RNA sequence: AUACCACACACAAGGGAUCGUUUGGCUCCUGGGACGAGGAAGGGCGCAGCAGAGAGCGAUAUGUGUGGGAGCAGCAGCAAUG
RNA sequence: GUACCGAGUGAUCGGUGGUGGAGGUAGAUGCAGAGCAGAUCUUGGUGGUAGUAGCGAUAAUUUGUCUUCAGCGGCAAAGACU
RNA sequence: GAGCCUCUAGUGGAUGUUUUACACAUGUAAGGGAAUUCGGCAAAAUGGAUGCGUAACUUCGGGAGAAGUAUUGGUUCAAUUG
RNA sequence: CAGCGGUGUUGUACGAUAUGAGCUUUCUAUUGUAGUAGCGAGUAUUUGAGACACUGGUUGUUACCACCGUCGU
């Protein structure tokens, strides 16, 4: 096709004689706000109390090597959540109760968690923490 | 000049400052931007700055598509002699076996 | 070209003569009303026909 | 006299190309108060208008490759893009051959 | 409608209508109806103290004779020996 | 020619103040190339669109220095191309 | 005297900004492999030289580079065109 | 901008030294002895080397305290 492939061909009809709000068109994407419903929390703790599960006898703080890509290491306390959340690091979210209960048995159901990944976000992280990697080149 | 009318000696990163510049034109807006990296280095926006041309050929010296990774020069300040107003930064190259070592200096004369 | 033949070339001699400005002094005298030689001409413009 | 001009003439008289010429930078003043050939002549001898050496271009791996190929290298099946009789001619074996052996003939004849 | 768009009036721009003028045109009438081998009509090229076009003139390119008589339009020079 | 003011149902007519610098009417009759919004009318002059659309196929350009008076113009040193 | 690279000789300007979407010249792609479309249109794949091996039909000249397969750089040697 | 820590990407720098399928027999002193070599793809050591980036860790050095406008009391 000339003039172009990537665009709605047809934007309407000859009547009425005048665009419809209902028809695609180009524009601004993204920077909106959403609200995500009934997220489950899996974990709460602290930045620099070093933690374990029942088969996982390492203590290690919930910080990767190298810390997260462009803001290092948390300090404070924290939240862990299922799934992904809006907007890229560093931006400030609100959290509320929720508005109300779920009758999902997914929802419902016990965490009994076994493992916590802190490898390397930058490149194949492939170590747990600096006494491994020393452990694997010499000295 | 500066302060005791020393020459103050860096080293500029040449391969960071052209991180999005397109390789057809690398070396031709090297230039604009290895002046600009001076004026923001002294808070002197509206001075002018004159180069060398032994750091002129330095800086071409792979031609067009390339620039080197780091280069070391030493800076004098002087008043404008066109239009005495503003403030003229004069750029001389210094040749190094290595970077190693050198950090930012101020030397008298 | 640098080959002429006799006619062709007084043909140029001519049209070489005729093409000069109206003399600084004649701008001067009483009765004198013309501003611009209107018969000038240049290369760029127009042909000779001399061919 | 533009300096343009000057280049052209001293190329004339130095029986080289206009890419040959350099002007000394020193007498500016010198160089614009020339009129004629002679005067370009006297600065040519004073040495403010100089002729410049030609640019390199060495036959250092033409050599090396030529010698190469003369031992026997380069030149297996995966180097050679034309046909055998391109690369070694037919008809010229066959008269090289041919002129031997009738003249060795003749001699042998001719000796008894 | 602070500043945009429109209209009215005063001043400045932009264009050349109108009125005043005319060493040109047109029509009718009367006279005339005169070229060339003694080279015509028509074409070209030259000629000025400063001179392109046009006008005038032919290497004698403002010469001779007759009748008159005051300047040659600019600048430099000429003129009752015209 | 331009602002105002009066007369007439109306086609039009009259006066006043600035501009302009030499010609102009009222009555009765005569002769006509005698009245314009239009013709994808004819000629000349000017808008909106608009400081907008565009002005950049090809080898490529940088630094210093003099002019220029503000020309990537000239000259040196590099980087490229046919 | 192909394309690609160099010597002799010759060469260049509408300024700055990292610059969304849609374009125009181009690259690459999991698994599938014409399901796409009037239609394999466009693109991909094959490619030089050396050897082995080559069908129907035919005007006996051709078909024929049929098809189908293998080899190829650098170094150091023998042997003399294999 | 540099050190010193930390986290990655690529794959083992330059130069030396040793080895290398083979091919070869040169020189100095001096009568006869001693001295006495060249040419070579590659491979191994020094060397998880060298290059390059980012660090909300820590030390040193260098630069930055202005100015112009609008509305209000």
């Amino acid at each position: 096709s000339r003039k172009g492939k990537r665009k709605v061909a047809c934007i309407g009809a000859w009547h009425p004689a005048n665009v419809r709000r209902t028809v695609a068109r180009a524009g601004q994407l993204g920077f909106h706000r959403r609200t995500a419903q009934n997220k489950k929390i899996y974990m709460m703790g602290n930045g620099k109390t070093p933690f374990s599960t029942e088969y996982d006898l390492t203590s290690k703080t919930i910080n990767p090597m190298g810390g997260f890509l462009r803001y290092g290491n948390v300090k404070s306390d924290f939240i862990m959540v299922k799934g992904g959340i809006q907007g890229p690091s560093k931006r400030v979210l609100a959290l509320r109760k929720a508005f109300a209960p779920s009758n999902l048995g997914k929802d419902n159901e016990e965490i009994v968690l076994k493992f916590v990944d802190a490898s390397s976000k930058k490149g194949y992280g492939r170590f747990q923490t600096t006494e491994e990697k020393k452990a694997y080149f010499g000295i | 000049a500066f302060k005791d009318d020393k020459a103050i000696e860096l080293t500029i990163p040449m391969g960071k400052i052209t991180i999005d510049v397109s390789k057809r034109w690398k070396c031709r807006i090297g230039i604009r931007r290895l002046k600009k990296f001076i004026t923001k280095t002294f808070h002197d926006k509206e001075a002018e700055v004159q180069i060398s041309p032994d750091l002129n050929k330095f800086l071409w010296e792979r031609g067009m598509r390339n620039v080197p990774k780091r280069v070391r020069v030493r800076v004098n300040q002087e008043p404008y002699p066109k239009d005495p107003s503003k403030k003229v930064y004069k750029l001389s190259h210094v040749v190094v076996s290595t970077f190693k070592g050198l950090g930012t200096e101020a030397i008298a004369e | 070209g640098s080959i002429k033949t006799r006619r062709i070339k007084v043909q140029l001699v001519s049209a070489l003569k005729k093409n000069r400005c109206i003399p600084q002094w004649k701008r001067a005298c009483p009765g004198f009303k013309q501003q611009y030689n209107f018969t000038k001409r240049s290369w760029k413009r127009k042909t000779l026909k001399a061919c | 006299m533009k300096l343009p001009r000057v280049k052209e003439l001293s190329a004339d008289i130095l029986k080289c190309g206009v890419r040959r010429i350099y002007l000394d930078t020193f007498e500016p003043s010198k160089l614009s108060a020339a009129t004629s050939r002679d005067d370009i002549r006297k600065l040519i001898k004073d040495g403010l208008i100089v002729r410049k050496a030609q640019k390199i271009h060495s036959r250092y791996h033409a050599n090396k490759l030529m010698r190469e190929k003369e031992k026997g290298r380069h030149s297996g099946p995966g180097k050679v893009k034309g046909s055998k009789n391109a690369r070694m001619p037919e008809k010229d074996k066959w008269i090289k051959r041919i002129r031997d052996l009738r003249n060795t003939l003749k001699e042998l004849r001719d000796k008894g």
